RNA sequence: CAGUCGCGUAAGCGGGGCAUAGGAUCACAAGAUACAAAAAGGAAAGAUCUUGGAUUUUUGGAAAAGCUACGCUAGGGAUAA
RNA sequence: AUUCUAUGAUUAGUGUGAACGAAAAUAGAGCAGCCUAUUAAAAUAAGUAAAAUGGCUUUAAAGCUGUUUGAAUAUUGUGGG
């Protein structure tokens, strides 16, 4: 209940996410990651 | 890569290489070794600078022009296999696997 | 082999059969493991099995 | 090994944490894959890959309270009168 | 056309599982077609087909069914699968 997983939507649209926990009580999550069906670095951002 | 160093070695005083007995040390001789070289003509290591050479585009042309030969010669890292001697497989699911017991095929085959 | 003929024949009272267990009494079902869950329910079955796929009968020129 | 990113003058290091304490399948749900599509064109329901919700805590994974001095059967006598 | 036997088939499929389990087709036994039925029957079928719901059977189709409802009229493409 503390803690959520959400999970990281690939802002090129290939449909790839990186899932990642947590807490609630904090701010959305946004990284810099690999998409392999482009096979280069996007940014992901959170699903919600 | 490989590593090409330049040595820049002090010769003592007074002390003049024979020009035809330069030429002679590096006939055949296919190691060349620096510490054996430098304790013949007793010279001193003074400088010294580095620079690496990898196999590029442009390595295979430079050989043809001055016929280094080894152009066709590619290498492959050595493999080591594992040492263990092969074992029969165990298992339940292993063991009844051959035709033998072919109507309890549908417990061993296709699993994930 | 006729078991349960003589000490001597080699197959004379238990009948290979050991000594009074559940395999001397009765019958084990071919697919038990003892109680322990099978590999392919602890991992499943893995694909489908394409029944419309055609049989080919292949030949080589060779 | 391939892909492509960070740091570093460079060499190089990086597939979480100094090490040792967080369970599958099935079902269900969200993405991708383009495999098959029961006359045919689609679809449904399936298949592969990734991922999620479990005191599945009897943690190789049942939805589960007692009494019989009226007790029954098959056994052992792990000592129970 | 039906019936009987085997194969198809520890198959397709169903089911958490344990298990359950077709059809097409093939071979054999028999063979037979009709409404003017070789023993006397239809003016071609309406509360029917079907739908909702409760069950049966089952793979979700087809089939059987209580309750409440309720169609169309031939390849000049009407109706079932
Ligand atoms: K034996
Ligand atoms: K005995
Ligand atoms: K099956
Ligand atoms: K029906
Ligand atoms: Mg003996
Ligand atoms: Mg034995
Ligand atoms: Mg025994
Ligand atoms: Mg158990
Ligand atoms: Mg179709
Ligand atoms: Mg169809
Ligand atoms: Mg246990
Ligand atoms: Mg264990
Ligand atoms: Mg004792
Ligand atoms: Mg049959
Ligand atoms: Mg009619
Ligand atoms: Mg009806
Ligand atoms: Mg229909
Ligand atoms: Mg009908």
């Amino acid at each position: 209940s503390r803690i959520i997983n959400v999970r990281l939507i690939s802002m090129a649209m290939t449909g790839y996410f990186y899932t990642f926990t947590r807490p609630r009580t904090s701010l959305p999550m946004s990284m810099l990651k690999y998409d392999p069906i482009v096979r280069r670095k996007v940014l992901f951002l959170e699903q919600k | 890569y490989h590593r090409l160093n330049v040595f820049v070695l002090e010769q003592k005083p007074g002390a003049k290489i024979d020009g035809e007995a330069l030429k002679k040390h590096l006939e055949n001789r296919e190691n060349f070794s620096l510490k054996g070289f430098r304790e013949k003509f007793d010279l001193e290591p003074v400088g010294f600078n580095l620079f690496r050479s990898e196999w590029d585009e442009g390595t295979a042309e430079v050989m043809e022009r001055h016929g280094i030969p080894g152009a066709e010669v590619e290498f492959k890292r050595q493999k080591f296999a594992s040492l263990k001697p092969p074992r029969k497989a165990r298992g339940w699911e292993a063991k009844r696997q051959k035709p033998k017991y072919k109507s309890l095929w549908k417990y061993v085959k296709r699993i994930a | 082999i006729r078991k349960g003929r003589g000490p001597s024949s080699g197959y004379g009272k238990t009948a290979g059969r050991g000594t009074k267990g559940q395999k001397a009494h009765g019958h084990v079902k071919p697919w038990f493991q003892g109680g322990q869950t099978p590999l392919i329910v602890s991992h499943g079955r893995k694909g489908f099995v394409n029944q419309f796929a055609a049989d080919m009968s292949e030949l080589n020129l060779e």
